[PDB]
């Protein structure tokens, strides 16, 4: 079955160059070309232009004339497009999208990559645990707050993943211009804290893992 | 919008029949479009293909509850007995030829809710600043809203009694004097019109 994969999400200062891809896979690559339509904040659907997947020759839209290259590497069943003299007005989802039979030019879309174009630096969570002091036959809720983070997005597991039961880890939100999350678990009493109780938390964009056991007090 | 015009919004009751319209230009008047989906964290889906005289193709896998029809330079997407997970964005596109050039315009999308569904009320969990936090002279509470449903909840925050499925959360961001110099704290949520509350005591 047909699927686009779309590389992650990018944050780059103005001036700067970045480049984007979009995986194929299901059906033959060189068979129908790759088109590239931009989403700005705020903004509708603008298609960008197409690659001829077969001969390499590629079509730009008008505003895409200029700092903006689409490319392959047919081995790989792959498209890429190359943003370069990144400007603010580049903020965007970028979708790579395949063209179908009998003169269809959308018939299947990758995910989105969003690029932010700012100078906002990139800032490393605070961790904190949740916890209470350690009555018979209740259920005890834990958590871990992940807090003032950029940019999005982290991820949060529970003792590496093999605790998954009775686990919320909760959408994001924005407050000043940085991100907090949390994750909750509840688990029964008599588990924890006999049982050993973790939050692991990773923000790729700063290279940063962070493990808390919990454990009571306030 | 003058090529492809769409409202940008439009709900309809649960189960009942969905019309959305995207209105052509006199210029493009008898052009054939074609219907997306966008819904948060997926691909956008192309959902059919709607001729002049109202003959459609769909799918992807599009569901019979999905058809199209014509008048004039109106084209209309219609849902049989709407669902939640129809919820979605639909846009609108249209292909056309200028001096010897292929070009491609997207309508600006039509955002649709779907109303009168079951509730589901929320359970809150609460939880004060850690000892960690206060060490560092911060207080951040911590209000996480779950197992409710449908989508859309609001959530206010109270210190002494006064201001001041689906998932959501909510922070109040303190200092650790702010925390220690009140007798409560409420977080206080609404859902479909009901109220539910629960309080955290920097006493205990």
């Amino acid at each position: 079955q047909i699927q686009l994969v779309q590389s992650g999400p990018e944050l780059k200062k103005p001036g700067e160059t970045v480049k984007i891809s979009c995986k194929a896979s299901g059906y033959t690559f060189t068979t129908y070309g790759m088109s590239w339509v931009k989403q700005a904040p705020g903004k509708g659907f603008e298609w960008m232009g197409w690659i001829n997947t077969y001969s390499g020759v590629p079509t730009y839209v008008d505003d895409f004339k200029g700092r903006f290259a689409f490319s392959l590497e047919t081995s790989a069943s792959t498209a890429y497009l190359q943003i370069n003299n990144l400007k603010n007005e580049d903020t965007a989802v970028y979708f790579c999208a395949r063209g179908g039979d009998n003169y269809l030019w959308f018939a299947y879309w990758g995910q989105g990559t969003l690029v932010t174009v700012s100078a906002a630096k990139t800032t490393p969570p605070s961790v904190y645990p949740l916890a209470p002091g350690s009555q018979t036959n209740s259920m005890v809720t834990l958590g871990c707050l992940v807090k003032g983070y950029f940019p999005e997005p982290v991820t949060v597991t529970w003792n590496s993943g093999s605790l998954s039961s009775g686990v919320h880890t909760f959408p994001a939100v924005l407050q000043s211009d940085l991100y907090t999350l949390s994750s909750s678990v509840t688990v029964p009493s008599s588990t924890w804290p006999s049982q050993t109780v973790t939050c692991n938390v990773a923000h790729p964009a700063s290279s940063t893992k962070v493990d808390k056991k919990i454990v009571p007090r306030d | 919008q003058l090529v492809l015009t769409q409202s940008s919004s439009a709900s309809f009751s649960l189960g009942a029949s969905a019309k959305l319209t995207c209105t052509l230009n006199s210029q493009h008047s008898t052009y054939t479009i074609e219907w997306y989906q966008q819904q948060p964290l997926k691909p956008p889906k192309y959902v059919m293909e709607l001729k002049k005289d109202g003959s459609h193709s769909t799918g992807d896998g599009i569901p019979d509850r999905f058809s199209g029809s014509s008048s004039g330079a109106d084209r209309y997407l219609s849902i049989s007995n709407i669902q939640p997970e129809d919820e979605a964005i639909y846009i609108c596109g249209v292909g056309d030829t200028i001096k010897e050039q292929f070009v491609y315009v997207f309508g600006g999308g039509t955002k649709v809710t779907v109303l009168g569904q079951p509730k589901s009320t929320p359970t809150l969990t609460v939880f004060p600043p850690s000892s960690e936090e206060l060490k560092e002279n911060k207080a951040t509470l911590v209000c996480l809203i779950s197992n409710f449903s449908p989508s859309g909840v609001t959530v206010a925050w109270k210190a002494n009694g006064t201001p001041i499925k689906f998932m959501a959360s909510s922070f109040l961001h303190l200092t650790s004097d702010q925390w220690r110099s009140h007798n409560s704290f409420t977080c206080q949520v609404t859902h479909e019109g009901d109220t539910v509350e629960k309080s955290l005591s920097p006493a205990e």
